[PDB]
């Protein structure tokens, strides 16, 4: 049996780890995801795959917990994945448990960067121990914590991760980066970020208009807190606002996609 | 459990997986350590400064305990694991021995984890060198290096990552004992600029004095980069 | 058993008797109850003799491996902490140990008590054992930081003697050690009955 | 005792063992499913190698629990592994929540087993796809699970050999209005398209989700539907 | 049902300047009865210069004796043939008793032999290994009779009369005969006979000595 | 050779090359001889002979219990493993039965231990040959063992380098050994051991060990006093 | 690469590592055995390499229980492993089932054990055929388990290098009539004819039986009958 | 290089990973050891990679116990492991038998850790020399990666070893003083080192027969040796 071991956790001659390089290739094949970190929230816009007219919805009762590209990890943490979808679900479940174990132990939300380290430790493991292949997945995590506010990390199959103001994973990430470079700034509203996210996404998948059918958008923003049950624990402090991960219905997203056609029409006038 | 033997001697005495881990550390960003009279200076290359990375300060020099700080070169994620282990070791140690961990003790622990991973079936080596710097609880400053073979060594100054040996050859020539805080920071900046391009947004620099660890603000650093790049013409 | 130790300006004195009771019959008038761990550290034995002999010997081994591993002597605080972590780990296994750990590290003289439950206390003065109730009476009254080193050994010797004289379990030979910057010295051994005739010469 | 992985990435980023398992899983016979407003139908060819096989004993459609069913294509015995696990999961869930496992949760559980065999050491992936059809609080469902562990809700689909053509023919005839009598009729018509030889209540199996339960049609019940096509 | 039984009897040793004498009585007792008047199990040679003596449960001293005998063989092999010293065996025994701390051997042991300088020594143990060197020793049923007598004739701390010469090995032996003899008279669990072993550098003499049979 | 890399691989002619290669380890160790008289067994082992004024002990010969001991050739570290094993099995046996482990049973054991290391992946053959000499109720015994797990009961034998010549010698004289005295057994061993020395080296107290074991004679490696007597 | 591990079939459904272990048995010294109405006799040619072995060395015939024995053919060490397993089965039968192991059972157990080592990449097949000779409550029985683990009962049997000839000589015997006394003579005689002298210069012939005269105990036959 | 597993014999009866581990010890800095009746001497080329190194930190000689020292050649980190085990074993021996471990017993217990590979992926690429003084007086042993100890009277390990076994053959007699030994040690290092022998470039220690304690020569005391030559 050892003659047939492909030696996934070995170094190659340039200190490269081939299985991790090739997981990355697998990710650059995946549906693009854009993330834009404002100060009023974070936006994830992702390319869905082409919607065959025989696809059904799963008819889930909670519309905001998951979509095709976007998943909620906790009240305050969302992500989007590119790469081997099934690997994603393995990790996503791990990230969910981790965030809730943190909450078990401390009774407060896990910070985004710790959730992220946990996730990427789980990936790093598979690049060092165990003789199996790595997870072929890249997250964009988003969320909000009291330490750093809105955050947006991205992970790689190596287990490295990085914080960004905006970023892209998946198909034409190099191209999308270059375009966010130019148009991101530090003082964006949520609406501005939603625009930027769509202009870039529509520019990477080469469409005149944004194709509502092929796009999912999620937003992580703070909203008024409703269920302050204060007679039930009198000493507990409940913040006025709380984070919410939201996946946009086709209708909530229609305006924002029109408004990004209009800033793609008004950029082909100057030319 | 998977326990195949990954690291093995080849014919001419070499451990290829350890030579290749070391190759992964030559591709990593430079880092530099300098030891003065009352200061250790750790300085590292940043990757650049794309307008997209979070303008919130992310440190590339890591705190391991109150008194101890660690830079690295090589695989980021391997490093992160080593560091977490080091962090957790220093606490284990406090907790067992009340005292805080001497730097050398911490370094030896880390180097042993590195060595251990060149000899454990199932695992490849960490592809990480480290520079570690700090003060014992007796005001004596230290600076160490680990390489992926698990070998550590104390230095008066040191470099790791790309062009380590260009930088170390440089530092052999200049470096004097008993520098001041400010001469250390200078010397480190000077030494890094042997391989890094500008000194603008691609150098983080940490200054360790007994009981006080302080990163240069991007402003304080730039007075030093001009003071130094103006001394490189000559 | 009666053991005591105290810190004063000159260091630490440690003093002990030498009797080992098996309840009512006296097994030994000659137990050594100061264990010389290192040569900067002493520990006393009180309680279960085996327990103290064994775990103090282990401590001595841990102290020595520290010194080999790290090129520098272990501090007292660490040493005591090592022993305290053992006794804590074994708090449910009915060890009987009451121990002092005295030494002089780079932070000066240090004295700890470590018991079978994992307690680890650092005071300037302690007595331990059946006869402690007596020795503190004589000790609490004579103790001052500014004692010389004769006066501190006299005090320590008398307190053990008074314990021996009154307490059935304590007895034999009063041994006194001093712990100073260059290590420890064994100052004296005296039969407690010679000491009766010296302190009370009618 | 082999613990290294068999499925690995290749320089283009592909997991080739999984493409091959996917190839294997489209070499089965045709199975297909049609969701309708009031139920779901799944239907498979049982192409028995010989007439001397007791066709009663061949099961291509399976109950996983009262409310959910599956069929499959590709390698039978691999699928038998999945079905056994899925049955257990349905029951574990009832034991815990004393309600029936929602199809979405069931398929995610299956998906997960498939994924483990794409990463865990020593094993090859499963060379079969499933359709899973069932009814929960969110209504009627029909999912396809592939060996990648990926899964899709569908309104209609087909896995196995004649499947591209069967899918094409379901695209035409499918209507969101469809009731279940028409769904069955459509399912059976779709099979019949690419069926070499007469369809009988022997060489075909059919499952329906109706009301709150999944049932495999009897040969009696199936013969009444096959007299109208 | 207890896993423990006292089989009684008594060991005693006395060190001299170039010898040590070790004695055990040969009665092995059961419950309310006597199994053997000829049990030699109490005394066990470990090396030419080191013996152990054990009181308590005969079964546990047989086990212990073998456990030690094998640690001593290992030691010989791991140290190019040399035998462990009496002091090494003494410390070894303390460590082995203590490793059973939790389900203890019900032995009261002595290790006796010659130190390096060639002087006799005795280590006595409690059940978990507290020891210490001494010049004499007695464990067992008669211990609490013999031990005070040896105190009196060796140390003489209550005699004004100046201490007589160092006791030779013949005089020492007489002393232990006299004290075994008195114990057999008064401790009902000691009697029958005493095996003496005089350990010197030149070897080990044995000597049996009859005690009163009742 | 596609078949010589794994102990679990038969070759198409029915050979196990890793075991033939472990044998090479033994054929290349320092020579050792044993012979068996009526009442005694003698092992004699060549050691390594001084490099000028500059010695070098290695433990070839091992006592194993009072009544048995052994001489090894080949990979010394495997020797030690086997020695530790035999020692331990002999102490267990003597603990249980209060008598020495009989040699035919010990040879059965040492051979089973070897077999356990020639059938599974990631174990490997012992690269060491043993002469095991011992004495029990059935008299003296001398076994040779080999990596393959075979155990031969010999009257005389040698193994290691140039030990073919030691075997030529022993073949002339071995039929007499049942009548010889201990001194002539030892002479015969030494003679045989010397037919295995390189060119103009000769046997002396510092390149030769002798062990004997037999009736009323626990197994005894000979030191420089008793050895000298026999080596002249 | 089809032939390196026993965990692998060739394209014709052969397992080569088993055929190869088989060759180890065929290149080995010859054994024969005969199952009479009064017992089983098994004989085997031991080929020495040295003139200086003790008589008794490298016994290839082992008792496995009072009533059963195994003569090994092929790699003797591998066989002693089987013999150990057979003995554990025999002990188990006595310890748990309080009966001597029937011979068909013993040989099946032996076969199962040998076969197991033909299924898994980590072990190799055994390089020995065991001949099992029993005389328990199932009567006189002679089986052979080969390295594949295939087990077969025989009236007479021959293994090793002279197997083809020795079988021709064993066919001349009348198994219905033949007695353990006669068979010790015949089977030994056979091993002297088929022994090749210019190759294997040193050889004894070890014989063992289990029969009514031996009180159905499996024993080497006294060296007067040979 | 993974063609042959690690437990494999060569056709000459050598385990390949052992022969390779040995090859790695010839790349190491030269170390050496000299038994005298007055004591043992160990000396090592430090072979530092820079003047910026703090030379005490690249310690090729290590106290195992008050009376035992070791000096490695080859992979230093591997040597730290062995010496840690020796230290632990030597101390367990004191603990258990209240006396200092013999030097041989110590070397054994350090080889007892080197047998273990299949557990340890590979052998240690390290040879030690272990000098000490016990009851049998001064002693010098060598461990190999084989796990085979060997008592010696003088030895080298490292790149030097062949040139240094020339010099021992000529100048070493069983009866030299501790100072003539120190001298022969340092001579040999002068001759085989790459760099110029200076008092920081080397490491010298002795275990004296008289006290039975180990002294590590400071740079001062090593000059005091270079002085007389
Ligand atoms: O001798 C013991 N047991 C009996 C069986 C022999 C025996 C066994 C265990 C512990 C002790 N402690 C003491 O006796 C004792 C008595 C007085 C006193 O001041 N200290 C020091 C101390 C300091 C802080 C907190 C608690 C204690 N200790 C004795």
């Amino acid at each position: 049996s050892h003659r047939y071991d492909s030696r996934t956790t070995t170094f190659s001659p340039e200190g490269r780890l081939y299985q991790v390089e090739y997981a990355v290739e697998a990710i650059q094949q995946a549906g693009t995801v854009i993330g834009v970190c404002t100060k009023d929230g974070v936006v994830l816009a992702g390319e869905k795959m082409v919607p065959h007219p025989l696809f059904d919805s799963e008819s889930m009762q909670d519309k905001n917990t998951s979509g095709e590209k976007m998943y909620k990890i906790a009240e305050h943490i969302g992500c989007s994945v590119a790469g081997v979808t099934s690997d994603a679900y393995a990790l996503l479940n791990y990230a969910r448990l981790s965030a809730l174990r943190h909450q078990y132990t401390f009774q407060e939300p896990m910070a985004i960067e710790d959730l992220c380290r946990i996730l990427c430790d789980e990936k790093q493991l598979y690049t060092q121990y165990g003789g199996v292949r790595p997870y072929g997945v890249s997250f964009l995590l988003v969320g909000w914590d009291r330490y750093y506010g809105y955050q947006l990390y991205s992970t790689e199959p190596s287990g490295d991760y990085s914080a960004w103001s905006a970023y892209a994973i998946g198909q034409n990430d190099q191209v999308a980066h270059a375009l966010l470079k130019k148009d991101w700034h530090e003082s964006m509203t949520l609406e501005d970020g939603m625009l930027l996210a769509l202009r870039v996404l529509g520019k990477t998948m080469d469409t005149a208009k944004i194709d509502l059918d092929r796009v999912e958008v999620a937003v992580m923003r703070k909203v008024p807190a409703s269920n302050i049950d204060q007679l039930l624990d009198p000493f507990k402090h409940h913040p006025k606002t709380t984070p919410r991960f939201q996946i946009l219905t086709r209708s909530e997203l229609k305006p924002h996609a029109e408004r990004a056609d209009q800033a793609r029409e008004a950029e082909e006038k100057a030319e | 459990s998977y326990d195949r033997a990954i690291t093995v001697f080849s014919p001419d005495g070499h451990l290829f997986q350890v030579e290749y881990a070391q190759e992964a550390v030559k591709k990593g960003l430079a880092a530099v350590g300098v030891l003065g009279s009352d200061s250790v200076v750790i300085a590292v290359e940043k990757k650049s400064a794309v307008k997209l990375q979070d303008s919130r300060t992310i440190r590339k020099i890591y705190k391991v305990d109150a008194n101890i700080y660690l830079a690295f070169a090589g695989l980021s994620a391997d490093a992160r694991v080593l560091i977490n282990k080091a962090q957790l070791e220093c606490q284990r140690f406090s907790l067992n021995y009340e005292d805080t961990m001497d730097v050398d003790m911490l370094v030896r622990y880390v180097a042993g984890v590195q060595q251990k991973s060149t000899q454990s079936g199932g695992s490849r080596p960490f592809g990480v060198a480290t520079v570690i710097g700090g003060f014992n609880e007796d005001g004596k400053p230290h600076l160490w290096k680990t390489d992926p073979s698990g070998m550590c060594s104390a230095w008066r100054a040191v470099a790791i990552g790309r062009h380590d040996q260009t930088v170390i050859e440089y530092m052999e020539k200049s470096y004097k004992d008993g520098m001041s805080r400010d001469e250390c920071v200078h010397f480190a900046i000077k030494s890094l600029l042997e391989v890094v391009e500008s000194g603008s947004r691609n150098i983080e620099l940490l200054v360790l004095q007994y009981k006080e660890a302080r990163y240069l603000t991007e402003e304080e650093l730039q007075k030093f980069v001009v003071e130094v790049e103006k001394e490189r013409e000559e | 058993t009666t053991t005591l130790a105290f810190r004063f300006n000159g260091g630490i004195i440690v003093a002990v008797d030498s009797r080992a009771s098996t309840g009512q019959y006296i097994a030994s008038q000659t137990v050594m109850k100061v264990l010389e761990i290192n040569d900067y550290l002493l520990g006393t034995l009180a309680g279960g003799a085996a327990d103290c002999q064994y775990w103090e010997r282990v401590l001595g081994m841990e102290c020595r491996l520290w010194e080999l591993r790290n090129g520098s002597r272990i501090t007292v605080a660490a040493a005591s902490k090592i022993l305290a972590n053992i006794t804590y780990a074994y708090r449910n296994h009915g060890l009987s140990m009451g121990t002092m750990v005295a030494g002089w590290d780079q932070f000066g003289p240090s004295l700890y008590y470590v018991d079978d439950k994992g307690s680890r206390v650092k005071q300037d003065l302690f007595s331990v054992g059946s006869g402690s109730i007596y020795a503190y009476g004589v000790l609490d009254t004579g103790y001052r930081k500014d004692l010389s080193v004769e006066d501190a050994c006299d005090l320590a010797r008398r307190s053990i003697f008074h314990a021996t004289y009154r307490d059935g379990a304590s007895g034999g030979i009063v041994t006194v050690y001093h712990v100073h910057e260059k290590g420890w010295t064994k100052i004296s051994r005296d039969d407690q009955t010679k000491l009766y005739h010296r302190y009370f010469p009618s | 005792e082999a613990f290294y992985g068999l499925t690995t990435f290749s320089p283009s980023g592909k997991l080739i063992q999984i493409e091959y398992a996917t190839t294997a899983a489209g070499k089965g016979t045709t199975a297909l499913g049609v969701k309708a407003t009031d139920g779901v139908v799944i239907a498979a060819k049982k192409k028995a190698p010989s007439t001397l096989v007791d066709a009663s004993s061949i099961q291509k459609v399976f109950v996983l629990d009262e409310h959910v069913g599956c069929t499959y294509s590709g390698m039978g015995p691999d699928c038998r592994v999945l079905i056994d696990s899925a049955r257990k999961n349905c029951q574990q869930y009832k034991l815990m929540y004393n309600e029936p496992i929602p199809i979405s949760q069931l398929v995610r559980k299956i998906s997960a087993i498939y994924q483990e065999f794409t990463q865990s050491g020593g094993v090859r992936p499963f060379g079969c796809s499933l359709l899973v059809a069932g009814v929960d609080a969110n209504g009627y469902h029909l999912y396809q699970v592939d060996p990648s562990g990926t899964f899709w809700a569908w309104k209609a689909t087909a896995i196995g050999t004649g499947s591209p053509d069967a899918k094409a023919f379901l695209e035409k005839r499918y209507t969101v209005d469809m009731e279940l009598e028409d769904a069955v009729h459509t399912a059976l018509l779709t099979l019949k398209e690419g069926f070499d030889g007469q369809m009988t209540s022997e060489n075909t199996q059919v499952g329906r989700v109706v009301e709150n339960r999944f049932e495999i049609l009897s040969v009696d019940q199936l013969r009444d539907y096959l007299d109208q096509i | 049902w207890s896993p423990y039984q006292d089989n009684g009897g008594t060991t005693a040793a006395i060190a001299g300047k170039d010898f040590v004498i070790l004695a055990g009585d040969t009665r092995l007792n059961g419950d309310f009865c006597l199994h053997s008047r000829h049990d030699q199990s109490k005394i066990f040679q470990l090396t030419p210069y080191t013996y152990m003596a054990s009181n308590g449960m005969q079964a546990d001293r047989l086990q212990l004796q073998q456990m030690l005998k094998y640690r001593v063989k290992w030691y010989k092999y791991n140290n190019g043939g040399k035998v462990p010293s009496t002091k090494a065996i003494a410390q070894l025994m303390s460590t082995m008793l203590y490793h059973r701390r939790f389900f203890p051997y019900y032995t009261f042991n002595m290790v006796v032999g010659l130190d390096e300088e060639g002087h006799g020594v005795c280590y006595s143990y409690d059940a978990v290994g507290s020891t210490e060197p001494f010049l004499y020793g007695t464990r067992g049923s008669a211990a609490s009779f013999v031990e005070p007598l040896l105190d009196c004739l060796i140390n003489r701390q209550h005699m004004t009369s100046q201490a007589p010469p160092e006791m030779t090995k013949e005089e020492t032996l007489a002393m232990l005969k006299n004290a075994f003899t008195g114990a057999a008279e008064r401790d009902i669990y000691t009697g029958d006979s005493v095996s003496f072993f005089i350990i010197t550098k030149d070897g080990v003499q044995q000597e049996s000595f009859e005690l009163r049979k009742d | 050779n596609e078949y010589d890399s794994d102990i679990t691989t038969w070759s198409p002619t029915g050979r196990l090359f890793q075991i033939e290669y472990a044998n090479e380890a033994v054929n290349n160790g320092s020579a050792t001889v044993g012979v068996k008289g009526k009442n005694f067994v003698v092992l004699a082992a060549l050691k390594r002979s001084p490099v000028a004024e500059l010695s070098s002990y290695q433990e070839k010969v091992f006592e194993i219990d009072e009544h048995v001991g052994m001489s090894i050739s080949g990979l010394v570290a495997d020797g030690r493993v086997l020695a530790r094993y035999l020692r331990t099995e002999c102490m267990n046996y003597r603990y249980m039965y209060s008598n020495g482990m009989p040699m035919n049973q010990m040879a059965d054991m040492i051979g089973e231990k070897h077999q356990r290391h020639i059938q599974c992946s990631g174990k490997r053959p012992f690269g060491v040959g043993l002469l095991l000499a011992g004495y029990d109720r059935q008299g003296p015994h001398l076994y040779q063992t080999v990596p393959s797990g075979d155990v031969y009961d010999y009257k005389a034998t040698a193994m290691g380098v140039r030990s073919q010549a030691s075997r030529t010698y022993l073949e002339r004289h071995f039929e007499h050994f049942s009548d010889c005295t201990l001194d002539e057994l030892v002479t015969h061993a030494l003679k045989a051991l010397a037919s295995a020395t390189s060119e103009g080296i000769e046997l002396n107290v510092k390149n030769t060990t002798i062990a004997i074991v037999g009736k009323d004679t626990p197994f005894t490696i000979f030191e420089e006093e008793s050895a000298r007597k026999y080596l002249d | 690469g089809h032939d390196q591990s026993t965990d692998v079939f060739s394209a014709e459904g052969r397992v080569f590592q088993v055929e190869y272990a088989g060759k180890a048995v065929d290149n080995s010294s010859t054994a024969v055995a005969a199952c009479c109405k009064d017992g089983v006799v098994v004989a085997v040619e031991k080929v020495h390499t040295s003139r200086m072995l003790e008589k008794g060395s490298n016994n290839r015939i082992h008792a496995v229980d009072r009533q059963a024995g195994i003569c090994i053919c092929g790699l003797l060490p591998d066989g002693r492993a089987i013999v150990s397993r057979a003995r554990q089965e025999a002990e188990n039968s006595r310890d748990i089932f309080a009966t001597p192991i029937r011979g068909s059972v013993l040989a099946n157990r032996v076969g199962e054990f040998m076969h197991a080592y033909t299924t898994h990449f980590a072990y190799r097949p055994f390089g020995c055929s065991a001949i099992i000779a029993s005389y328990a409550d199932d009567g006189p029985q002679l089986f052979v388990s080969d390295p594949s683990g295939t087990v077969a009962g025989y009236y007479g049997v021959a293994l090793g290098k002279a197997k083809t000839v020795a079988k021709s000589e064993l066919e001349k015997l009348d198994f219905s009539s033949l007695t353990c006394d006669e068979a010790v003579g015949k089977l030994a005689s056979i091993l002297h004819e088929v022994h090749d002298k210019q190759k294997d210069k040193l050889y004894e012939v070890e014989v063992a039986w289990v029969c009514d005269k031996s009180d159905r105990k499996f024993v080497h036959v006294p060296a007067d009958m040979v | 290089e993974y063609d042959r597993g690690v437990n494999t014999f060569s056709p000459e009866g050598r385990i390949f990973q052992i022969e390779y581990a040995v090859e790695a010890i010839k790349l190491g800095s030269t170390s050496l050891g000299i038994r005298t009746p007055e004591g043992v001497v160990l000396a090592a080329e430090k072979r530092v990679p820079s003047t910026l190194v703090v030379p005490s930190s690249m310690s090729k000689i290590m106290e195992v116990d008050s009376h035992i020292a070791a000096v490695m050649s080859g992979m230093v980190a591997d040597a730290r492991i062995l010496v840690e085990h020796a230290r632990v074993e030597s101390q367990n021996h004191r603990f258990t038998y209240n006396e200092p471990m013999s030097v041989e017993s110590c070397t054994l217990a350090t080889c007892d850790l080197s047998i273990q590979f299949g557990l340890m992926s590979r052998p240690f690429g390290v040879s030690l020399l272990i000098a000490g003084v016990d009851e049998k007086g001064p002693q010098l042993w060598q461990t190999d990666p084989s796990g085979t100890h060997t008592r010696y009277d003088a030895q080298a390990i490292g790149g030097g070893a062949e040139a240094a076994q020339s010099v021992f053959t000529e100048r070493y007699h069983r009866n030299m003083t501790l100072e003539e030994g120190e001298t022969l040690a340092v001579d040999i290092l002068k001759q085989v080192m790459e760099d110029q022998l200076s008092p920081e470039n080397i490491e010298v220690a002795v275990v004296r027969a008289d006290d039975g304690k180990l002294h590590m020569y400071t740079p001062t005391e090593i000059k005091a040796i270079m002085s007389r030559m």
